[PDB]
RNA sequence: UCUGGGUCGGGGUUUCGUACGUAGCAGAGCAGCUCCCUCGCUGCGAUCUAUUGAAAGUCAGCCCUCGACACAAGGGUUUGU
RNA sequence: AGAUCUUGGUGGUAGUAGCAAAUAUUCAAACGAGAACUUUGAAGGCCGAAGUGGAGAAGGGUUCCAUGUGAACAGCAGUUGA
């Protein structure tokens, strides 16, 4: 986690056109690799893996 | 084996406490053969039993 | 998402990068070195390595 | 060779962190004995009494942060034992632990 | 007479403790 | 990117850090952490603390 | 494995606050030494200053090492349409 | 078959509650089939002279002291022991 500073563009608010700080969470997201495909068929008992 | 008797006799002969009785850890068999105060005197003279000095309590700080 | 809180464009002005392993007070290594100047470890570093 | 001897430094502070006051020094010698079992593989580890004094030098809770020891793997050809080797760990007095590597030491 | 080897072992049999402890004065064997 | 403040220690205070003090006489101070704040609150002179900017410029 | 994970070491970060020793014509002063000196020198003396944002710790549940050292194709118990 | 029956024996509970008042142990060696507990040595600690020290009165009655044993006892163990 860390925090930022940003300009708010919310009209009618007190913090309009003002700087605020806000906690943020950094989530490292390296690219995913696709390795398969699953099909599903709708049945009167739910989805089942085709 | 067990030198409980010899430490007690050495304390009485040396006129000290068992705190101040030092029996040789290497000559355990020699000391174990001394079942009388006369042999304890011989071991003290030979140096197998030694009276340790009094723990230092200096008064240099107080002075 | 139809509310004004959503679909609101975010424009960051500053991202904090002080040390979170304590009360960090410098954003970058270069800013820390510029503020404090040379230290004893660097003074002997230039002495031993010329 | 299996009669090797090496000079290590052990971060006692690392291995004692979290132990209670009346158990820090006893745990330090359990961690030293467990340490020597790792780099030497011998379950028979003997700790020199001078090293025992060094650990207990500042009482039972203020154990030194670092200790410089010398592991000495020796032959157990003194009696019929399940272990053919034993490691005798000794004490090495040092003035500083800076830039102290694990060094092989001769006889 | 005292040589280097006898002096080396003498350091062992004269120290019966650590720092601040008394040095051993004698170890005589008689029968 | 806001106003950049300076502490009892004279260090730079970035937004979202420290606290601000508003005395009754109308003066406003700002501190970088509780170490710099509590030194100020104990009537301690910054020119006598070796890690303070005011000390380093005096010496 | 195009190695691995450890243990030390290093660097970073951070915590506290400027270490021991040495030096000073710094220092309330005091006690000695004056053919002496023409204003001097020898000790004791908290504290101060320079060395010195120094010293010390920092994963054990901090970050990066690819520096050094050793070790890692070993063990045991089971499992069949 | 009963009497909260008498005497004796045995279960479940249950390998459970528990073996938590008074700071604290550690290293090496010896003996020994066997050592966390015995002994010796080395450290680190406590009692801190209104003591966990040194001696008595009452009470106990051989617990005193040597040697040996390792059955039972010392609510773990013991090579130790009142
Ligand atoms: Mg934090
Ligand atoms: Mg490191
Ligand atoms: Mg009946
Ligand atoms: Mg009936
Ligand atoms: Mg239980
Ligand atoms: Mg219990
Ligand atoms: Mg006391
Ligand atoms: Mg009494
Ligand atoms: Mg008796
Ligand atoms: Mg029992």
């Amino acid at each position: 986690m860390t925090h930022i500073v940003r300009e708010v563009d919310r009209p009618g608010s007190k913090v309009n056109k003002k700087e605020v700080v806000e906690a943020v969470t950094i989530v490292e997201t390296p690219p995913m690799v696709v390795v398969g495909i699953v099909g599903y068929v709708e049945t009167p008992r739910g989805l089942r893996t085709f | 084996s067990m030198l409980r008797l010899q430490k007690r006799l050495a304390s009485s002969v040396l006129r000290c406490g068992k705190k101040k009785v030092w029996l040789d850890p290497n000559e355990t068999n020699e000391i174990a053969n001394a079942n009388s105060r006369q042999q304890i005197r011989k071991l003290i003279k030979d140096g197998l039993i030694i009276r340790k000095p009094v723990t230092v309590h200096s008064r240099a700080r107080c002075r | 998402q139809t509310k004004r809180r959503a679909l609101e464009k975010i424009d960051l002005k500053f991202i904090d990068t002080t040390s979170k392993f304590g009360h960090g007070r410098f954003q970058t290594m270069e800013e820390k070195k510029a503020f404090m100047g040379p230290l004893k470890k660097d003074r002997i570093a230039k002495e031993e390595g010329a | 060779n299996e009669v090797v001897t090496r000079e290590y430094t052990i971060n006692i502070h690392k291995r004692i962190h979290g132990v209670g006051f009346k158990k820090r020094a006893p745990r330090a010698l359990k961690e030293i004995r467990k340490f020597a079992m790792k780099e030497m593989g011998t379950p028979d580890v003997r700790i020199d009494t001078r090293l025992n004094k060094a650990v207990w030098a500042k009482g039972i809770r203020n154990v030194p942060y670092r200790i410089r020891v010398r592991l000495s793997r020796k032959r157990n050809e003194d009696e019929d034992s399940p272990n053919k080797l034993y490691t005798l760990v000794t004490y090495v007095p040092v003035t500083t632990f800076k830039n102290l590597q694990t060094v092989n030491v001769d006889e | 007479i005292m040589n280097q080897e006898k002096l080396a072992k003498l350091q062992a049999q004269v120290r019966i403790g650590g720092k601040g402890t008394a040095r051993r004065k004698k170890k005589v064997v008689h029968r | 990117m806001k106003v950049e403040l300076c502490s009892f220690s004279g260090y730079k205070i970035y937004p979202g850090h420290g606290r601000r003090y508003a005395r009754t006489d109308g003066k406003v101070f700002q501190f970088l952490n509780a170490k710099c704040e509590s030194a100020f609150l104990s009537k301690r002179n910054p020119r006598q603390i070796n890690w303070t900017v005011l000390y380093r410029r005096k010496h």
